């Protein structure tokens, strides 16, 4: 079964960096969803 | 999370419009026929013309 080797390593190489705990949504999006609730 | 969050603007606008309506209801003269005579009419038969009208 599970082969552990997916083709999404294209981004962790340089386009991203490991061990940083990046947030999931931009702060602008959070504020937009906030004021869109009023 | 209540509907009252998002209706401040419309309720304030409604109250503003209704206040305008009330104020203009009493305050606007409800008379017609703004009739005006001249400065040569012997004020004393101007009254006679007014009573005739």
């Amino acid at each position: 079964p599970a082969p552990s080797a997916n083709p999404a390593k294209i981004f962790i190489r340089r386009f991203f960096s490991a061990g940083v705990a990046k947030n999931v949504v931009s702060y602008s999006n959070v504020m937009a969803a906030q004021r869109a609730m009023e | 999370n209540t509907p009252l969050q998002a209706i401040g603007v419309p309720v304030a606008l409604y109250d503003a419009l209704m206040a305008r309506a009330i104020d203009s209801a009493d305050g606007t003269p409800n008379s017609k026929w703004l009739v005006t005579a001249s400065r040569d009419l012997d004020d004393g038969q101007a009254k006679e013309v007014k009573e005739g009208i």
